[PDB]
């Protein structure tokens, strides 16, 4: 315990449902995605992805769902750690994703995109805070 | 918009000698931001 | 500390009664202000 078979059903279904978003086959990929779910429930990966892909459809709700359910599995998933920072940062409760990006860049500072994307945001803040 | 057009117009009233009628209008205006100046108002 | 604490003499100056010396280095502390909480620069 646990079986191989299910092991490998998540395995092979997380592998498609890769090689369809790559196509951005995205109802697909989600419908393998929940199938693997029902058969593992315990793997963050599919909650981090489905998260990104329900931010580029912007059903933000489920998201962080999934966001507080992979991190309950494993509190230091960093894809997930970088996605529901850049999911806060297309809601709007900027500080959260603010001080997310901070601690990465502490322990992680060799990361360009992260670096200017964390930046960029920085002056997005400055302003919504000084433009009151 | 409102805000900045009545700030920078009550700025140029002092430009050109004019006293305004209700400094404390201007003076809560500049203390607003020097509270932002070192961060956290709140 | 020695721009910010003329800056909050002289806001105390004018919302006394009393009338400032220079007007124009004055509108422009608080232009330069409002253009870097702008964030413009260069």
């Amino acid at each position: 315990p646990p079986a191989d078979g299910a092991l490998k059903r998540a395995e092979e279904l997380k592998t498609q449902a890769n090689d369809y978003f790559k196509a951005k086959d995205y109802e697909n990929a989600i419908k393998f995605y929940s199938q693997a779910i029902e058969l593992n429930p315990s793997n963050a990966i599919y909650y981090g992805n489905r998260s990104l892909a329900y931010l580029r459809t912007e059903c933000y709700g489920y998201a962080l769902g999934d966001a507080t359910r992979a991190i309950e599995l494993d509190k230091k998933y960093i894809k997930g750690y970088y996605r529901r920072a850049a999911s806060n940062m297309a809601l709007g409760k900027f500080r959260a994703a603010l001080r997310d990006y901070e601690t990465v860049v502490k322990v992680k500072p060799h990361d360009k995109d992260a670096k200017m994307k964390y930046q960029e945001c920085n002056k997005i803040v400055k302003q919504k805070a000084f433009e009151r | 918009v409102k805000d900045l057009v009545v700030l920078l117009f009550e700025t140029a009233l002092l430009s050109s000698g004019f006293s305004l009628e209700d400094p404390q209008t201007h003076s809560n205006r500049i203390y607003r931001m020097i509270k932002l100046g070192l961060g956290i108002d709140e």
